């Protein structure tokens, strides 16, 4: 039960619609892109520092 | 066999400072010419800031003259401490110790006349701390 | 190259643990309490 | 924008392209970052590559330090989305 | 391991051999005198100049050797050699303003600056990179 | 006989349907205005600038927001921990943009369960019994003080507190474990042993009663109809359920004193939620969890990762992506 | 550090704060020796 | 409430009271400020405070009806005024006395709320102001006026709720990967909410001195500012806004 | 290609050794190597675009993000009003029903 | 007063524990000192600028 | 970082921060000139190394631009790195930092 | 001076005998009605030796 498809269509069709659910999806793409080079080393994830989703200033 | 050590034996992971004492000399000299000139350099700077306080008493803006006595002159009591423990004789050291103490006492009475918004009382505590600043500098040479 | 500090820290810990149950161990022995 | 054709000049290569490049892109050249690139992001050269050597408030030994790296600078049309974060950029190590 | 700690002494490529003691002396003194601002080669209060192997080489004295780093802690300059950043950075010259520099010798500046050059030889991507290599 | 004593003996009267005692003079009007603002601002609140960065978050039922996404959003971070009631706003909708509904609910709810806790004392006085059900309610009240008040006290603004919503609690937990490492804190470690342990002993003690009932009932009807309410005798053999569990583990691992057994039910989850409520409040002042990042090193000094580093790569990924444009400087609140 | 006369006693004052933990644990030893009566 | 009445107050009695953003008046008339053609000059301390935010909205929108500026209500806080917008005044166009923008707090990001519940955000700024006035004297008249370029509200490194941005960010709606998997005429082309455009527009101002003092303390006058609002990096159309409050300045001789 | 375990994946280009060459980055400022920096060209083969090759840097990024999904296909999605998130096969729906009933 | 003795015995033994691990180059807060900042607030040993002698 | 980017030649007001607000200098809800960023919640700070830069209406934009004396940059760079943020095993950091310092405040 | 050094070392030796043997002597069934100024002698020489250590610290 990953996403509410009613609110992913809306947040793509409105760039000022935001909820704590929509903030929870961006936290999941932080976890899945930073941990993946270290958690699953057999896959050889060689993500550079420019393509992983960082926020701003940290 | 693993190289194990018991309560000492300073390898790369031993957290003990009973070894590893200093070998060479302390290359920071404690009171040399280069920072004593810097203490004379900030006494040129701090005397200009207490000179600058007179126009802000006349403008009656308190948070400048309560702040400009902390802005550049924060390292003034530290530098006045370092100058009086640099002189040679002891009976000239009393003359610099006393008017450093009469400076500090004069300075915060100017601050007590700054928070209470007392223009007529802060102008005499400014001039008393000013001539105690010039009495300090010919006491330390 | 002897440590001489945690020797002194643990020989004084052995003094300290031999204080609390040195009161009670003599008091159990002498019927007091 | 989503597509921008001048992304290979903003760092991570040579050819810094002074008009919209960050201040920390001059770290990769020695003698370039702290105060000599003050006057490259302030009063910036929005004319050409050789407008940065005719710039003023430089010492003559600072003007020769730009001359070592004249081929590592271009001049691009100044996009306003990169001029705003020319000094901070939100990009710390 | 740790057989090669062959850091360069000055320019033109003369090297030196650190020894095991000067490395435990170096890491214990880099910590608690530097590493509250340099936790893994970053600079926390000025992050676009750090302790990289690349960024220390791209200075007006190149700081990839130990004799330009002994001259750093005795007399610091900026990143382009013009100014002298000594009132905002701890050094032997400014050890009155910075009390942590007051007691350490010249012989353990060699231990501290031996640690700045050893760390890219064993922790190459992690030393000086940010949190991405944590 | 007085004009006040006739009122004072109605408030402390046990003849009412719900007890309306002297702590209930404070918790009835405070919870009813923490209910009437919670029900309205869950349905029809406007979007709230939580971070003070002029980007509002829309967490009410009018603005989309199925109820595993809607929340009474916390206050603005430009407001901070400043007292923000209605009369200190220029207008009522200006009060709604900065998130004024969150301190109006959460200061009345916290003052309401603090006087629920005194009311749970108060009926145990007028009924003549031992009074420490107020102590057992002090574990949820502290845990509702830890996420709602003490974490906004230590961490600055009221925006760091828990959002009053279901998906807001999951956002509160991920942002907490990014910056405070609650999973490797040894007092949250005790609380999940009082939550799993309390859930064990509910399923353990509740099993051994219902598996040793004496049959005061027939076969086809329900089993619960054999306990007449208010009877004198016990409905289950304690000696048989002790002799069951003394064969399961061993004989002296089980309480055949049912008062010491039932105290152990009241001690294991209540002390555990007391230690969780401390841990979130000590992490509010940034005494974080354990940090075994990069501890294991080999002889050459190369960093060997352990299992606390793969937690840290999760902890760093939810650190860079929470508050994605609210940071301007490289360290988070340092 | 300590004054230079009392610098030898630095291993002595390293465990002296631990003694108020031992006073709590002394009461459980004294209760067990009398038999928890 | 002049400058000389405000500088005597401590910070402990200004903080919190809402008086720290109040654009200090003066009390003066029958004065002039002469600006020499050779000497250097600078405005300093140019505090600008608006009042009565008004957004232009359509009432008929077909024919025979105007665009009446509906009165709104302020929605953020008391964060709206500007402080210390110094700039050099000594340039002289065939007469005109113009001053260009130098530095200071040019902008203030506030939102106001239209009738209907819609909150429009806008960036009240005077950045790149070049305001000319006819004549060489200053006081009781001599209305300045010029164009200021506003920047956009969000910058290029403002990330969306779905992680899209101009300078940074994703370049696709990444939570809908099946819409990206189309090849022809359906490959997230429905969204140009993705391509974020940092667009820069211009606004006009006109300010009257409305009072003077011949020593210092230049105007404590009024201003009228027409301006566009936030476009959400090129997602929604901007509205016009009309601001009319009180500014104040101080000319020093340089 | 993105594996089955992920849901969002950065579109990185590799050679036959595993090493990166282009990445279409998240942070355009100081990106060391991008799609238009190294200048990758698409040469389509087979299908609807048999022989259509183009080196336009905006149009290379379009078919780069699609080809991490595995293969490019033209979808007719104005029929069932499709929403754009991947559903699950009856192979995977049976196993949800039968390993939860059992 | 046995227990008032063990409050003062903590204050005796911890303040000797703080000054044994002193290391005068570091500040008070870089060593985990908790009773020496209570005595430096009262002006014992503190000099100008915050350093202690 | 107000000091450092001013030393790189930026006008430190009119920052144009990323959300549209102030990056370095900002406006308080009561109308004072305060520091921008996440630190606007701590706007009511009275601290003896910055109160020589506050006028009556908050932080003065003229005293910041000129009289920003380097004992304050010493105390800012120390107090940023010596932040009350630690661990239970005494590791100084933001809880994702590698261990090389033992510092909890 | 090192004559102070053996004085305070004699204090920690004597107080080790004092802190053990005072609650042994009080809480025995005997030994308190017999030996009150065996404790107060030992408590007197303990308070005596602190004063002797006290003003020798000035020299
Ligand atoms: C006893 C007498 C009590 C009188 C209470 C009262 O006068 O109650 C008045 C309040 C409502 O006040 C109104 O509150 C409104 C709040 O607007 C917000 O809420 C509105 C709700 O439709 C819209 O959504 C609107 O867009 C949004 O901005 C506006 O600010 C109005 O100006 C203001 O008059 O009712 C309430 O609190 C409801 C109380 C339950
Ligand atoms: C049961 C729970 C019931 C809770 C009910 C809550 C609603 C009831 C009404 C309010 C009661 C207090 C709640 C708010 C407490 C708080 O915000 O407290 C914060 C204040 C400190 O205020 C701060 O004070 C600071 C002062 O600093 C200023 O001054 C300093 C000195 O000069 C510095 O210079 C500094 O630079 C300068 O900024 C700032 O102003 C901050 O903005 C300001 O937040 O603490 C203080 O006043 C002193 C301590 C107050 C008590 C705190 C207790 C918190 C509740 C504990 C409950 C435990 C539950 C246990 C289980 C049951
Ligand atoms: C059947 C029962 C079974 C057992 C279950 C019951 C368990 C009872 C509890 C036992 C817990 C203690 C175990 C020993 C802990 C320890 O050895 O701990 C080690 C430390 C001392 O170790 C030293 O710790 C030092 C820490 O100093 C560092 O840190 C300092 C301050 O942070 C400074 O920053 C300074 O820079 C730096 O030197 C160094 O790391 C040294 O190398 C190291 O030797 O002992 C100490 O301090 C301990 C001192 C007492 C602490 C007092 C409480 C303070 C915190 C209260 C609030 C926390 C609430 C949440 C908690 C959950
Ligand atoms: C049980 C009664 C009760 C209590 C204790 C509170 C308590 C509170 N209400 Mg509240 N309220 C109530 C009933 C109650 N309410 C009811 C019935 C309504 C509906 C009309 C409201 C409607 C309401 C609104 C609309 C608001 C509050 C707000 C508040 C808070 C501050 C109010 C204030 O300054 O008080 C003033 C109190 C005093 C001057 C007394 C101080 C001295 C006494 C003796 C206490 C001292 C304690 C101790 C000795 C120290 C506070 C938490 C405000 C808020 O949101 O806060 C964040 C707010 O805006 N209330
Ligand atoms: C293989 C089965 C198994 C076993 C033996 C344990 C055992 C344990 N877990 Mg664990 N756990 C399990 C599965 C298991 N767990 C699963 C499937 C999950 C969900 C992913 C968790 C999630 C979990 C968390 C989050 C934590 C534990 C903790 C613990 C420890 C104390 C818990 C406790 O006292 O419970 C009560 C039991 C009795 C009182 C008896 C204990 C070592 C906690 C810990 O760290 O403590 C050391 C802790 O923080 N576990
Ligand atoms: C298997 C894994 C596991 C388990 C068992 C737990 C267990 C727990 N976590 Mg935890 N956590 C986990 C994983 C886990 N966590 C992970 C992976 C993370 C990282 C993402 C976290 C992050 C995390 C955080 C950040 C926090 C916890 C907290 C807690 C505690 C919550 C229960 C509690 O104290 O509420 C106690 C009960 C209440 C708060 C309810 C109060 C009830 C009030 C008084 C009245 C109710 C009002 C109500 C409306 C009336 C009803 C209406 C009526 C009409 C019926 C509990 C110990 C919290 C904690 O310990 O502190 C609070 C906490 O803050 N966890
Ligand atoms: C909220 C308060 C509630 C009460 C909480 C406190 C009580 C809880 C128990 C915690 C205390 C446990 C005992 C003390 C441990 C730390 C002592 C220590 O080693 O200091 C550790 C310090 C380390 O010294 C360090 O030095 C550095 C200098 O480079 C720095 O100055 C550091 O700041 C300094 O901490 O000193 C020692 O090394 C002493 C070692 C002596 C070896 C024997 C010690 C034996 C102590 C434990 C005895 C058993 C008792 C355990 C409890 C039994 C019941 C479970
Ligand atoms: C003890 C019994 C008290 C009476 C019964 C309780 C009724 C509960 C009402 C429901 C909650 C309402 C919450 C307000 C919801 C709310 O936020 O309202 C706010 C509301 C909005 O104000 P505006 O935004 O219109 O402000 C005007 C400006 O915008 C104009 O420029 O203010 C009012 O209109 C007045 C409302 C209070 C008027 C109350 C009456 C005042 C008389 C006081 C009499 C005291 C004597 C009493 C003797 C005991
Ligand atoms: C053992 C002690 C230290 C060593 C070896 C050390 C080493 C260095 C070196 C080599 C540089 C580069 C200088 C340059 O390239 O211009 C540097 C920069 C810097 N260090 Fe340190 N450092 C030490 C202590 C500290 C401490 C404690 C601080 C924190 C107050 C600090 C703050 C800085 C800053 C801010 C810079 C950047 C200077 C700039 O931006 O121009 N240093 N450090
Ligand atoms: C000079 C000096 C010194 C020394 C000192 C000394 C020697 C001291 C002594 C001290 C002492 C000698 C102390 C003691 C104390 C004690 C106490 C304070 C006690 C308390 C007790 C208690 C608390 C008890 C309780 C109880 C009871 C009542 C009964 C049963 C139970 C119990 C056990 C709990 C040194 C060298 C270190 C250093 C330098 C300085
Ligand atoms: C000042 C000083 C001193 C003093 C000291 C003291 C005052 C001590 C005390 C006290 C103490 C030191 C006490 C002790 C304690 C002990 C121990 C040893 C601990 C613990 C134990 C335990 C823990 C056990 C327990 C148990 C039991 C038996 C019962 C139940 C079960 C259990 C297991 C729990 C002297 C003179 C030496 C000199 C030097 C310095
Ligand atoms: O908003 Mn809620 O939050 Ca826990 O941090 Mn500080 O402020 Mn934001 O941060 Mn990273
Ligand atoms: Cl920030
Ligand atoms: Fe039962």
């Amino acid at each position: 039960a990953y996403d509410f498809v009613s609110q992913e269509l809306r947040a793509a069709e409105d760039p000022e619609f935001e909820t704590f659910y929509t903030k929870n999806i961006l936290l999941n793409e932080g976890i899945r892109a930073w941990m993946a080079a270290q958690d699953q080393p057999h896959e050889n994830f060689i993500f550079p520092e420019e393509v992983l989703p960082r926020g701003n200033a940290l | 066999a693993p190289k194990q050590s018991f309560f000492g034996g300073s390898s790369a992971s031993s957290p003990f400072v009973y070894n590893m004492k200093q070998t060479g000399e302390i290359l920071y000299k404690p009171l040399n010419d280069e920072d004593l000139q810097f203490h004379k350099n900030v006494l040129e700077k701090s005397r200009g800031e207490l000179d600058r306080t007179s126009e802000q008493i006349a403008r009656k803006s308190w948070d400048d003259m309560r702040g400009v006595i902390r802005n550049q002159m924060y390292n003034m009591r530290h530098s006045q401490l370092r100058l009086i423990e640099s002189v040679e004789s002891a009976e000239k050291q009393k003359a610099a110790k006393k008017n450093y103490n009469d400076l500090k006492k004069s300075l915060e009475e100017m601050d007590l006349a700054a928070r209470n918004k007392k223009q007529e009382d802060a102008r005499k505590f400014r001039a008393s701390a000013l001539k105690a600043f010039d009495s300090f500098t010919t006491s330390v040479g | 190259m002897i440590n001489w500090q945690v020797i002194g820290q643990l020989v004084s810990l052995a003094i300290i643990v031999l204080v609390g149950p040195a009161v009670i161990f003599l008091l159990a022995f002498k019927k007091g309490n | 924008e989503m597509e921008y054709e001048g992304v290979m000049y903003l760092g991570g290569s040579d050819k810094i392209d002074v008009n919209n490049a960050n201040i920390r892109a001059y770290t990769k050249y020695p003698g370039m970052y702290p105060n000599i690139a003050r006057e490259i992001v302030k009063n910036g050269p929005f004319e050409s590559v050789d407008d940065v050597l005719k710039i003023e408030t430089l010492t003559a030994t600072q003007k020769s330090v730009v001359e070592k790296y004249k081929n590592n600078l271009i001049a691009l049309p100044s996009r306003p989305e990169y001029v705003i974060d020319k000094l901070n950029n939100g990009l710390y190590r | 391991d740790d057989i090669t700690r062959t850091i360069p002494l000055e320019a033109s490529g003369t090297t030196i051999t650190l020894t095991p003691e000067q490395v435990k002396r170096g890491k214990r003194l880099f910590n608690s005198s530097c590493a509250i601002c340099h936790n893994g080669g970053i600079t926390k209060t000025n992050p676009n100049v750090g302790l990289d192997p690349e960024s220390l080489s791209l200075a007006t004295p190149p700081r990839d050797n130990v004799n330009s780093l002994i001259d750093y802690m005795k007399d610091p300059t900026s990143y382009d050699g013009s100014e002298s950043i000594a009132e905002i950075h701890p050094s032997i010259k400014s050890a009155d303003i910075f009390p942590k520099m007051r007691s350490l010798s010249d012989d353990d500046l060699f231990a501290i600056a031996g640690h700045i050059l050893i760390q890219p030889k064993v922790a190459s991507e992690k030393w000086g990179g940010g949190k991405i290599y944590y | 006989a007085s004009l006040w004593e006739r009122f004072c003996s109605w408030v402390t009267s046990t003849e009412n349907r719900l007890y309306i005692g002297w702590f209930g003079v404070l918790m009835i009007p405070t919870l009813l205005t923490a209910t009437s603002v919670f029900i309205i601002a869950f349905v029809a609140a406007p979007p709230v600038d939580i971070d003070g960065i002029r980007e509002p978050v829309a967490g009410s039922l009018l603005y989309g927001n199925n109820i595993i996404s809607g929340a009474v959003i916390p206050s603005s971070a430009a407001i901070g921990i400043h007292f923000y009631p209605i009369w200190e706003a220029a207008s009522l909708d200006e009060w709604l943009y900065n998130g004024g509904c969150y301190p109006l609910i959460v200061l009345h709810f916290l003052l309401g369960v603090a006087c629920y806790m005194g009311r749970e004392w108060e009926l145990s006085y007028r009924l003549g019994m031992r009074p420490w059900i107020a102590v057992a309610f002090s574990a949820p009240v502290a845990a509702a003080t830890a996420v709602f008040l003490i974490y906004p006290i230590g961490q600055g603004s009221f925006s760091d507190g828990m959002p009053l919503g279901i998906s807001g609690t999951f956002n509160f937990m991920i942002v907490f474990q990014a910056e405070h490492n609650i999973l490797m804190h040894p007092f949250h470690q005790l609380g999940v042993a009082g939550v799993f342990g309390g859930s064990l002993f509910s399923a353990m003690h509740g099993s051994l009663v219902t598996s040793s009932l004496i049959r005061e009932t027939t076969e086809n009807e329900s089993a619960n109809y054999g306990y007449k309410f208010g009877q004198e005798e016990e409905t289950y053999n304690i000696v048989a359920a002790h002799g069951y569990f003394g064969r399961l583990i061993f004989q002296y691992a089980s309480f055949n004193n049912s008062r010491s057994l039932h105290f152990f039910l009241g001690l294991w989850p209540v002390v555990g939620i007391w230690l969780t409520s401390i841990s979130v409040s000590t992490m509010a002042f940034n005494l974080n969890g354990f940090n075994f990042n990069q501890s294991v090193v080999d002889s050459q000094g190369r960093v060997i990762n352990t299992w606390a580093d793969i937690i840290n790569r999760a902890n760093l990924g939810m650190e860079v992506m929470h508050e994605r444009n609210a940071h301007n400087f490289p360290l988070d609140l340092a | 550090a300590l004054p230079e006369a009392y610098s030898i006693f630095k291993p002595l004052v390293d465990i002296l704060p631990v003694i108020p933990v031992f006073f709590l644990l002394l009461a459980f030893v004294w209760q067990a020796a009398i038999g928890f009566r | 409430f002049t400058e000389e009445d405000f500088r005597q107050l401590s910070y402990e009695q200004v903080k919190g009271t809402g008086l720290a953003n109040r654009c200090p008046e003066v009390d003066g008339t029958k004065g002039s400020i002469k600006i020499e053609k050779g000497k250097k000059y600078k405005i300093v301390d140019m505090c600008i405070e608006p009042k009565s935010f008004q957004v232009e909205d359509e009432v008929g929108k077909g024919k025979q009806a105007r665009k009446e500026f509906v009165d709104t209500k302020l929605m953020t806080r008391a964060t709206y005024t500007l402080t210390g917008i110094e700039g050099p005044l000594t340039v002289n166009a065939n007469g005109d006395l113009e001053f260009q923008e130098k530095d200071g707090i040019d902008y203030a990001a506030t939102t106001v709320q239209l009738p209907g519940g819609e909150r429009v955000p806008f960036l009240f700024t005077v950045k790149e102001l070049v305001a000319t006035a006819k004549g060489d004297s200053i006081g009781s008249g001599t209305e300045f006026g010029g164009e200021f370029t506003v920047p956009s509200y969000r910058t290029g490194l403002f990330l969306d709720p779905k992680g899209r941005g101009g300078v940074t960010g994703y370049d696709m709606a990444v939570a809908l990967p099946g819409m990206m998997a189309d090849g022809a005429e359906g490959q997230d082309e429905l969204f140009k909410e993705t391509n974020k455009v940092f667009q820069v527009t211009k606004g006009e101002i006109e300010m009257g001195v409305q009072k003077v003092d011949p020593s210092t303390n230049e105007i404590a006058g009024v201003f009228v500012s027409e301006q566009l609002t936030d476009t959400d990096m090129g997602a929604k159309a901007p509205k016009n806004i009309l601001l009319k409050g009180v500014f104040y300045a101080r000319i020093v001789e340089e | 290609r993105m594996p089955a375990f992920f849901e969002t994946f950065p579109v990185i280009l590799v050679d036959q050794d595993g090493i990166i060459r282009a990445d279409i980055p998240f942070r355009r400022a100081e990106s060391k190597y991008s799609i238009e920096q190294v200048g990758v060209t698409i040469d389509f083969y087979g299908g609807k675009l048999n022989g259509q090759s183009f080196t336009d840097a905006p149009t290379v990024k379009k078919y780069a993000r699609k080809a991490q999904l595995g293969e490019v296909f033209e979808f007719d999605r104005t029929t069932l009003e499709s929403d754009g998130v991947f559903r699950s096969s009856p192979r995977g729906w049976y196993t949800f029903g039968h390993a939860n009933f059992a | 007063v046995a227990h008032a003795g063990i409050m003062v015995f903590w204050c005796g033994a911890m303040t000797l524990f703080e000054v044994a691990h002193f290391i005068p180059e570091k500040p008070l807060y870089e060593q985990g000192f908790i009773l020496l900042p209570h005595l430096a607030t009262l002006g014992w040993g503190v000099g100008p600028g915050g350093e202690i002698v | 970082f107000l000091v450092r980017d001013q030393r790189l030649g930026a006008n430190v007001a009119s920052a144009q921060g990323p959300t549209g607000l102030g990056k370095y200098l900002m406006r308080s809800p009561s109308g004072e000139i305060i520091f921008g960023g996440e630190t606007m919640r701590f706007w009511d700070l009275r601290a003896p190394w910055l109160e020589p830069l506050r006028g009556p209406n908050g932080l003065d934009l003229n005293k910041i631009k000129n009289d920003i004396q380097p004992w304050q940059e010493r105390r800012a760079a120390e107090y940023m790195t010596h932040a009350p943020l630690g661990s239970l095993n005494s590791v100084g950091g933001v809880a994702t930092e590698i261990n090389s310092v033992n510092y909890v405040s | 001076v090192t004559a102070l050094q053996i004085l305070v070392f004699a204090l920690t030796i004597l107080s080790t005998i004092l802190v053990v043997s005072i609650p042994v002597i009080l809480a025995s069934p005997g030994q308190w009605e017999q030996s009150k100024n065996l404790v107060f002698t030992g408590a007197g020489v303990w308070s005596g030796l602190v004063i002797v250590t006290g003003l020798l610290n000035s020299f």
